[PDB]
């Protein structure tokens, strides 16, 4: 019912949003940054005591 | 005019924006978000049938 636009009803408008996407990002990774790493050549492997 | 004279009551500008511990408090309140735009803002649905 287009009548009396004023008072917020205004068509064609910006809307400001936010330039950033706030996200979590729980990359502590204690463990592996720890662990050590080694190549191997096999999908098997084995040790002995 | 030969008793008050503070400035001829110039007052509410500054010393007196108490609306200011309002607005912190409407702020740290738990009141809703009500509205009318039906939570879309752009419904524009021919013509803003609202």
């Amino acid at each position: 019912n287009p009548t009396l636009f004023v008072s917020y009803d205004q068509n064609g408008k910006k809307l400001s949003f936010a330039n950033w996407i706030s996200v979590l990002s729980p990359q502590d990774t204690p463990f592996v940054s720890m662990t050590g790493k080694e190549s191997i050549n096999q999908t098997i492997f084995s040790w002995q005591t | 005019n030969y008793g008050r004279g503070r400035e001829l009551m110039y007052q509410l500008e500054k010393k007196g924006k108490e609306i200011k511990r309002d607005l912190e408090k409407i702020l740290l309140s738990g009141q809703a978000r009500t509205d009318v735009l039906a939570d879309q803002y752009l419904t524009n649905s021919a013509a803003d049938p609202a």
